[PDB]
C-alpha cells in the first residue's frame, strides 16, 4: 500500500532492533552465555529455558525442545567468537515448546547482537552441522520429556 | 496475573488466555440490531437472526464501526471470558499493511475504556509462524477479511516484501450467494449470508485442476451435494462446490485484478533476497480458515512448482488446527515474560497517548 502510513512502517528499523535487543537483556539464561568457545544447551521446559549440565550434553529427550549455542573461533579472526544457533525440535514436543524454542531462538540472537546464524533441527532432519557438534557417538535420543506448560482446553 | 490473548479477527472473536491451547471463546463478530426499524453481539446475536439485521464491525481487516467493536471487546471480557479487563494484560493481532490509525484507536479504547494494564498488537501472520516452531518461513494468511503473505528471516518479518490482498473468506461467501441463483435459488440477506457461509465451509473444496474439475461436473452428479436449510428445504449444489473458493487463485471471478494467492505467495519471495528463497518456498505456511478448504495445499503446490525454477524444492505446510494458529501463536508468545516486557504499560500510554504503539509494537 504505503508502507509509511501503514502498521508495519517501523518494521526493518533500528528501533525495532533496540526495543527487542533490551527485552532480550530480561532472560537470565542468557547472562555469560557465549563468552567461550564451546557447546552451550537449554531444554524449554514449560515455558522456561532451563540449562542442560554439561554431562548431558548431546543427549535430546523426543518429547522436549532445546536450544544449541555453538560458539567458535571465525575464519576472520581466531581470538573473535562468532554464533551457530540451533534449535532441536523431538520427534514429540509439544507446540508450545517448539514455539518458545523457536521465539527464545531469535532473542538469544538479538542477546548476541544478531551475529548467530539460526538452524531449526528436527529429530531426524539434523542438519550436517548440528551432526558435527558432538563427539563420536555423543547424540542420543532419549525416550520421554517433560510435560507441556499447555493447559489443555476441553 | 495471567494475560487474556484476543484475535479479532473480521468475522470471528478468539479470545482466551496466555498458556491455554486452545481460545476457550470463539464467536461471530458480529452486532445484531432489529431488522424492522437494542441490539445483540456473537452468538446470540446468530440464533435470533431471524428478526435481526447483522453487521460486522470489522471489513478487510480494518474495523470500521468502532462503536460496534467496542461492543464486540466489552461482550468479550465480561458476557463470555466473565474476567475484568483492568486485571488482565491484553493481546491483541492485526493483517499488516493496515492503516496506523487502526491500532492507535485500539490502543486508546484498551487503555481509555477497559482500563487494561497492559497491551501489545501482534502482526498475526508473525504468531502463526512461532505456532509452527519455525523462524524462518512465509506465512499465508487468509481469514474473513484478508490474505497476508509475511516473508520471516531469522524471526524478523521482511517488510518491503509483505503482500496483501483485500480477498478472503467473506468475499468468497458473498460469491457463492451470487452463483447459487444462478440454479434458481436467492440468498440475499445478512442472516442469509450466514446460511451461505454455512454452506461454503461444509461443502467447497479447490479443484486441482479447475478446467478438468468443471468439464467432470458436466458429465455426471458425481460431485453433487445436498444440503438442507434452516426452514427444511434440501438444495444441491455442483460446480459451485469449488467455482467459488477457485476465487482465490483467478480473483476475476469477482471482478478483481489482483493476482491470484499462488502468484501473490510467489511473487512475495522472489521480493526477498535470493539466498533465503529455497528457505521459504520449503516452508510456506497456512495460516486462517480460508486456508481450510479440501485441495488447497495440493493446489497451492501445483501452482508454486508452475512459477518456480524446475528444480525448486516446495513445500506447503498445513497444519490441523491452522483456524487457530495465530491465536495459540499468541498464546505462546504471551506466555513469556521477556515478550511482556516489550507491551505498553497504562502508565506508559497515559504519558505517551497512541502514538506509543509504533514505537513498542512490532
Ligand atoms: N472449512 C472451511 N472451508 C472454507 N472456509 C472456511 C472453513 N472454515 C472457516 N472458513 C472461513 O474462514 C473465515 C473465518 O476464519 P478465521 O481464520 O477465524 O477468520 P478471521 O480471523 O478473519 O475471523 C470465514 O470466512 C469462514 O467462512
Ligand atoms: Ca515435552
Ligand atoms: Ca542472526
Ligand atoms: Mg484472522
Amino acid at each position: 500500500y504505503n508502507i509509511a502510513d501503514s502498521n508495519i512502517a517501523n518494521l526493518g528499523t533500528e528501533l525495532e532492533k533496540k526495543v527487542k535487543l533490551e527485552a532480550s537483556q530480561h532472560e537470565d539464561a542468557w547472562k555469560g552465555a557465549g563468552k567461550q568457545v564451546g557447546v552451550e544447551i537449554w531444554r524449554i521446559q514449560q515455558f522456561k529455558v532451563v540449562p542442560v549440565p554439561k554431562k548431558h550434553h548431546g543427549s535430546f529427550y523426543t518429547g522436549d525442545s532445546y536450544i544449541v549455542l555453538s560458539t567458535y573461533h571465525p575464519k576472520t579472526n581466531p581470538d573473535k567468537l562468532a554464533y551457530d544457533v540451533h534449535f532441536w525440535l523431538g520427534a514429540f514436543t509439544t507446540q508450545d515448546e517448539a514455539g518458545t524454542a523457536a521465539y527464545k531462538t531469535v532473542e538469544l540472537d538479538d542477546y548476541l547482537g544478531g551475529l548467530p546464524v539460526q538452524y531449526r533441527e528436527v529429530q531426524g532432519y539434523e542438519s550436517e552441522r548440528f551432526l558435527s557438534l558432538f563427539p563420536k557417538g555423543g547424540l542420543r535420543i532419549l525416550d520421554g520429556g517433560v510435560e507441556t506448560g499447555f493447559h489443555h482446553v476441553e | 496475573t495471567t494475560a487474556l490473548v484476543c484475535d479479532n479477527g473480521s468475522g470471528l472473536v478468539k479470545a482466551g488466555f496466555a498458556g491455554d491451547d486452545a481460545p476457550r471463546a470463539v464467536f461471530p463478530s458480529i452486532v445484531g440490531r432489529p431488522r424492522h426499524q437494542d441490539s445483540y453481539v456473537g452468538d446470540e446475536a446468530q440464533s435470533k437472526r431471524g428478526i435481526l439485521t447483522l453487521k460486522y464491525p470489522i471489513e478487510h481487516g480494518i474495523i470500521t464501526n468502532w462503536d460496534d467493536m467496542e461492543k464486540i471487546w466489552h461482550h468479550t471480557f465480561y458476557n463470555e471470558l466473565r474476567v475484568a479487563p483492568e486485571e488482565h494484560p491484553t493481546l491483541l493481532t492485526e493483517a499488516p499493511l493496515n492503516p496506523k490509525a487502526n491500532r492507535e484507536k485500539m490502543t486508546q479504547i484498551m487503555f481509555e475504556t477497559f482500563n487494561v494494564p497492559a497491551m501489545y498488537v501482534a502482526i498475526a501472520a508473525v504468531l502463526s509462524l512461532y505456532a509452527s516452531g519455525r523462524t524462518t518461513g512465509i506465512v499465508l494468511d487468509s481469514g474473513d477479511g484478508v490474505t497476508h503473505n509475511v516473508p520471516i528471516y531469522e524471526g524478523y518479518a521482511l517488510p518491503h516484501a509483505i503482500m496483501r490482498l483485500d480477498l478472503a473468506g467473506r468475499d468468497l461467501t458473498d460469491y457463492l450467494m451470487k452463483i447459487l441463483t444462478e440454479r434458481g435459488y436467492s440468498f440475499v440477506t445478512t442472516a442469509e449470508r450466514e446460511i451461505v457461509r454455512d454452506i461454503k465451509e461444509k461443502l467447497c473444496y479447490v479443484a486441482l485442476d479447475f478446467e478438468n474439475e468443471m468439464a467432470t461436473a458436466a458429465s455426471s452428479s458425481s460431485l453433487e451435494k445436498s444440503y438442507e436449510l434452516p426452514d427444511g428445504q434440501v438444495i444441491t449444489i455442483g460446480n459451485e462446490r469449488f467455482r467459488c473458493p477457485e476465487t482465490l487463485f483467478q480473483p476475476s471471478f469477482i471482478g478483481m485484478e489482483s493476482a491470484g494467492i499462488h502468484e501473490t505467495t510467489y511473487n512475495s519471495i522472489m521480493k526477498c533476497d535470493i539466498d533465503i528463497r529455497k528457505d521459504l518456498y520449503a516452508n510456506n505456511v497456512l495460516s486462517g480458515g480460508t486456508t481450510m478448504y479440501p485441495g488447497i495445499a495440493d493446489r497451492m503446490q501445483k501452482e508454486i512448482t508452475a512459477l518456480a525454477p524446475s528444480t525448486m524444492k516446495i513445500k506447503i505446510i498445513a497444519p490441523p488446527e491452522r483456524k487457530y494458529s495465530v491465536w495459540i501463536g499468541g498464546s505462546i508468545l504471551a506466555s513469556l515474560s521477556t515478550f511482556q516486557q516489550m507491551w505498553i504499560s497504562k502508565q506508559e500510554y497515559d504519558e505517551a497517548g497512541p502514538s506509543i504503539v509504533h514505537r513498542k509494537c512490532f
